[PDB]
């Protein structure tokens, strides 16, 4: 994950964003993500 | 939020209520990028001609919430705003267009199980993920159906409410309103002619249209309930601003002022 703004005025957060403290940091996952990846047919 | 169910503890710890203070009513989603800028719909900010000229003092956000009202202790966070950044050619006379807003909190919020920030689109995912037909999570405290069918009390879910939506073909949106789906927007929403029903109301207004990278795992904030067609509007297809298409923007302000 190579970030965008800066660390200093953006905040703390960044490098470890979007990845969720209780669902992606332990594999376990939510009752409807699946659906969202079966949604991805295209490329 | 139409046809949304519950959301598990957690499930989307980004997600903000914005409060207003005097009278205390709910106001509108917003997403958090970072423990200090905030997102949301301009509109939830600045609309004149339903009372709206909001500033960094009438107003709080509230972080890591489940229950819309259980004030939840030892959970919640209640950070209070700096300043308001709206994009400022945002012109509330013609339309919708560039509906976005960044709130810096005073005090950078603390991390927990339950607060912890949204990634946003580089150019990479956009393309890849935003695609006719990908679905996409929309998460709020918008009202659960049509103003007054049944009892405002029931109608009002009680804890956050979750739905995701398929993106909709640029022309088979533009075709279904006279509203310009603009270059900057983009719209969600089931087949018109479909088995369920899903969308998001008013109060959703504000908070994150978000999809998951399969590459790398990660949750990217692709839109902004700009206007669901949920509830009261029951219009066609929502629309949500398109994050991206505003990053350069949403860095001239941060730089400039954080």
């Amino acid at each position: 994950f190579h970030t965008f703004f800066n660390e200093k005025t953006f905040g703390l957060g960044e490098a470890d964003c979007g990845l969720r403290p209780l669902f992606e940091k332990k594999s376990l996952k939510d009752t409807t993500e699946k659906e969202l990846l079966d949604s991805y047919i295209d490329g | 939020i139409v046809e949304g169910w519950d959301a598990e503890k957690g499930i989307a710890p980004w997600q903000v209520m914005l409060f207003r203070k005097s009278p205390q009513e709910l106001l509108c989603g917003a997403s958090l990028i970072s423990d200090r800028w905030v997102l949301t719909a301009a509109h939830c900010i600045l609309y004149p001609p339903w009372d709206k000229n909001f500033t960094e003092n009438d107003l709080l956000v509230r972080i890591g919430k489940h229950s819309r009202t259980r004030y939840e202790r030892n959970v919640e966070k209640i950070s209070m705003l700096e300043k308001i950044y709206v994009h400022p050619r945002y012109n509330w006379r013609e339309n919708l267009d560039r509906d976005i807003a960044l709130l810096k909190l005073k005090k950078p919020v603390p991390f927990s199980d339950y607060i912890h920030p949204v990634c946003l689109p580089d150019k990479q995912t956009v393309t890849s993920l935003l695609r006719a037909g990908y679905k996409g999570r929309v998460t709020g405290w918008g009202n659960l159906r049509e103003t007054w069918t049944t009892n405002i009390n029931e109608i009002q879910p009680s804890v956050l409410q979750v739905v995701n939506l398929p993106i909709v073909e640029r022309p088979v949106c533009k075709a279904s309103t006279r509203i310009r789906i603009t270059d900057n927007m983009f719209c969600a929403g089931f087949k018109v002619n479909d088995t369920k029903r899903g969308d998001a109301c008013e109060g959703d207004s504000g908070g994150p249209f978000v999809m998951k990278s399969p590459f790398n795992n990660r949750w990217y904030q692709m839109g902004i309930v700009s206007a669901g067609a949920g509830c009261d509007r029951k219009g066609k297809y929502g629309f949500y601003t398109h994050v991206f298409r505003l990053k350069r923007w949403i860095q001239k302000v941060i730089d400039q002022f954080g």
